[PDB]
């Protein structure tokens, strides 16, 4: 697999048309603040199709 | 006055973008910066571009990840405010910016 190619599959909100954006902030999938640290409903937004 | 930024966050963990003007010179920058906690002018990038007695007038817009800038420049005489009169901004520039914009500061 090559994991140079990634792909966004959480966002808070879609985008706007030709919108760009580049953050890698921890997502919260639920009720608990995340505080930049993965866990039980707080993961990281990027994947890759490898 | 010299210039402005713009964003959601303005700094950190998101992307903003940064205007200044420099006597013959302007500069548009952007990136995920971390400017001071109170900017100043005198004595990451992922976009970048170079180039009383009066009023300039500006307009800012963004549309479809682009971002519009209209300007014009008269005389005036009224001390207090803007002049009761008419005149219309004309287009300077229309910019691939791409970010998000929320919020915004005065450089000077
Ligand atoms: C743009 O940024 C603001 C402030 O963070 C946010 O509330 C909004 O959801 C964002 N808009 C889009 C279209 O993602
Ligand atoms: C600001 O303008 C001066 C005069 O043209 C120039 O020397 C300087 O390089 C400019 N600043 C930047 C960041 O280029």
């Amino acid at each position: 697999g090559n994991y140079n190619y990634l792909y966004r599959l959480f966002r808070k909100s879609n985008l706007k048309p030709f919108e760009r954006d580049i953050s890698t902030e921890i997502y919260q999938a639920g009720s608990t603040p995340c505080n930049g640290v993965k866990g039980f409903n707080c993961y990281f937004p990027l994947q890759s199709y490898g | 006055i010299r210039g402005w930024i713009f964003g959601t966050t303005l700094d950190s963990k998101t992307q903003s973008l940064l205007i200044v003007n420099n006597a013959t010179n302007v500069v548009i920058k952007v990136c995920e910066f971390q400017f001071c906690n109170d900017p100043f002018l005198g004595v990451n990038c992922t976009f970048e571009y170079v180039s009383f007695k009066n009023l300039r007038e500006f307009v800012f817009k963004n549309i479809d990840g682009y971002f519009k800038i209209y300007s014009k420049h008269t005389p005036i005489n009224l001390v207090r405010g803007l002049p009761q009169g008419f005149s219309a901004l004309e287009p300077l520039v229309d910019l691939p910016i791409g970010i998000n914009i929320t919020r915004f500061q005065t450089l000077l």
